[PDB]
DNA sequence: CTCAGGGAAAGTACAGA
DNA sequence: TCTGACCCCTGAG
């Protein structure tokens, strides 16, 4: 009888809400979830099915996963964390309205005090540890499900987390965006400037992958080139073939080097002499 | 008769009020004519030189009704909201050099207005005119801290409140007042005030100064039609507009604007439109002209840009 | 190295489907 | 039903 992640929480491009925004914050997509058809955080119980009750918190994204200071807005979701009852008629369980309600850095205390007051400590982490620094750009879903054992006893599996969700608001954390493009073709010779409009990005942190098969290549340019963290003039890399005879489709996208990260591809086609 | 004067109004834009938070020494209020690094700076000038003299100022609303702003001078002998100087030298002309003016929280708007309103009644220097008309029996008489009328004390937290309403923190004006030497040795014969022009913020996006940082293009065809992306400062996707212009012989009247809807606006940072056609699309050499972002508003501009037209 | 002075960033706010 | 504008770090000198 165990607990398994059958759809993921998409990791970027969700932020973090404040209290002071809207009452209703947002509402965690899944990972496959499309523009069109949308899907959610979704767990399905394994060698069980029937009556129990299953909580979702808030954990740290790192090892000794901690209780988070933030907390999880939504439907059903007191003190901190979700908690409601399973549907005794199905295994599988998907959750469509989880939201992360980020703390004000001066009430960090005060959350985590909260986090202890309110027993909310999915791996019983000793108190001590829960006074290191918190990372508040990335936390953890964390799924701990009770069911029932053959005595008819309450019985609470074993605590499963998923992938960490970042906050978008975080240029180093956010989930990076081609908005608009200046041109999309160019000579294989390259050295065609470009115009590249995008969501926030940090200018020391930023690049233009060029891809295609058996070729690698970056856009030239230099930190001075990207304005205002949203825009960014670059110089187009030279295609391997010098001297194409016919269009050859390439991609062009935002990496990002401290996590390595990628943005959805753009196409790019490459042009002859 | 003896009536004040200033020499030189407070430069409109281009300066940002700072915050408690943001710290010590950051600029301070330019002079309007500060060319270059002439470091100009404010200046008023008593006309009836009158030996003896002292000049005070306190910032003020910008609206219709003239009251006293929450927001206050920092710089030079500036104590608690307002400046205060001395004229009895060799001459009659007051200066205001360094001087920074306050940005105060919208929280702590009412707080510290009513607190500058009542210092404005226990304290003669003071109008009685920003605070209420009916207490202007209260002009520049005598010192020393005291408890005002319970009776008036309370309109006086009652205009507070009905001034804190509408108050817009990112303009502010300049107050200048002028008090000459009575019978009894203090300085309280009051000559009629003069207000300065409205000086506006450079951190509100309607209030900044304009400007293009850079085109991914710079010519274009009489035609029109062709899509330029824009690069510039802080702007508002509702406030702004690009305008080309020329100044013909008989007086530059030719203008265009680029053609662009606000989701055209990316972050307020750049703008991505399509050339408006040439006066002329028949010309046959090419037509060296002029474009500079715009506000709709107080139909501000940037530095003009240079933009080429080419022949079709 | 100080310091005017901007670029980021944290936290606040509504509105438009 | 949600989603989508309003602290320092340098570059001068």
């Amino acid at each position: 009888a165990y607990v398994e992640i059958i759809e993921q929480p998409k990791q970027r491009g969700m932020r973090f809400r404040y209290k002071c925004e809207g009452r209703s914050a947002g509402s965690i997509p899944g990972e496959r979830s499309t523009d069109t058809t949308k899907t959610h955080p979704t767990i399905k119980i394994n060698g069980y099915t029937g009556p129990g009750t299953v909580r979702i918190s808030l954990v740290t994204k790192d090892p000794p996963h901690r209780p988070h200071p933030h907390e999880l807005v939504g439907k059903d979701c007191r003190d901190g964390y979700y908690e409601a009852d399973l549907c005794p008629d199905r295994s599988i369980h998907s959750f469509q309205n989880l939201g992360i309600q980020c703390v004000k850095k001066r009430d960090l205390e005060q959350a985590i005090s909260q986090r202890i007051q309110t027993n909310n400590n999915p791996f019983h982490v000793p108190i001590e540890e829960q006074r290191g620094d918190y990372d508040l750009n990335a936390v953890r879903l964390c799924f701990q499900v009770t069911v029932r054992d053959p005595a008819g006893r309450p019985l609470l599996l074993t605590p499963v987390l998923s992938h960490p969700i970042f906050d978008n608001r975080a240029p180093n954390t956010a989930e990076l965006k081609i908005c608009r493009v200046n041109r999309n073709s160019g000579s294989c010779l390259g050295g065609d400037e470009i115009f590249l409009l995008c969501d926030k990005v940090q200018k020391e942190d930023i690049e233009v992958y060029f891809t295609g098969p058996g070729w690698e290549a970056r856009g030239s340019f230099s930190q001075a080139d990207v304005h205002r963290q949203v825009a960014i003039v670059f110089r187009t890399p030279p295609y391997a073939d010098p001297s194409l005879q016919a269009p050859v489709r390439v991609s062009m996208q935002l990496r990002r080097p401290s996590d390595r990260e990628l943005s959805e591809p753009m196409e790019f086609q490459y042009l002859p002499d | 008769g003896p009536y004040l004067q200033i020499l030189e109004q407070p430069k409109q834009r281009g300066f940002r009020f700072r915050y408690v938070c943001e710290g010590p020494s950051h600029g301070g209020l330019p002079g309007a004519s500060s060319e270059k690094n002439k470091k100009s700076y404010p200046q008023v000038k008593i006309c009836n030189y009158v030996g003896p003299a002292k000049v005070i100022v306190q910032l003020v609303t910008n609206g219709k009704n003239i009251h006293l702003h929450a927001h206050s001078l920092v710089g030079k002998h500036c104590e608690d909201g307002v400046c205060t100087v001395t004229a009895g030298p060799k001459d009659m002309v007051v200066g205001f050099a360094n001087l920074g003016i306050l940005h105060v929280t919208k929280k702590k708007v009412f707080e510290t207005l009513e607190a500058r309103m009542t210092e404005a009644c226990i304290r003669g220097y003071n109008p009685g005119l920003l605070v209420h008309s009916d207490l202007a029996y209260l002009q520049a008489e005598g010192g020393g801290d005291r408890q005002l009328t319970d009776r008036e004390k309370e309109i006086i937290r009652q205009a507070a409140v009905q001034q804190t309403k509408e108050m817009d923190l990112s303009v502010v004006r300049l107050m200048f007042t002028a008090f000459l030497p009575d019978s009894t040795g203090s300085f309280t014969r009051r000559l009629e005030p003069v207000v300065s022009d409205a000086i506006y913020d450079s951190k509100a996006p309607n209030a900044s100064n304009l400007k293009i940082v850079r085109m991914d293009r710079t010519a274009g065809c009489v035609t029109g039609g062709e899509e330029i992306y824009l690069l510039c400062d802080k702007v508002q996707k509702d406030d702004i507009q690009i305008r080309f212009y020329e100044e013909e012989e008989n007086g530059g009247v030719w203008e265009g604007f680029g053609d662009f809807s606000p989701t055209d606006v990316h972050r307020q940072f750049a703008i991505v439109f399509k050339t408006p056609k040439y006066k002329d699309v028949n010309i046959t050499k090419p037509a060296s002209v002029f474009v500079q972002l715009r506000r709709k508003s107080d139909l501000e501009t940037s530095e003009p840009k240079p933009f080429l037209y080419y022949p079709e």
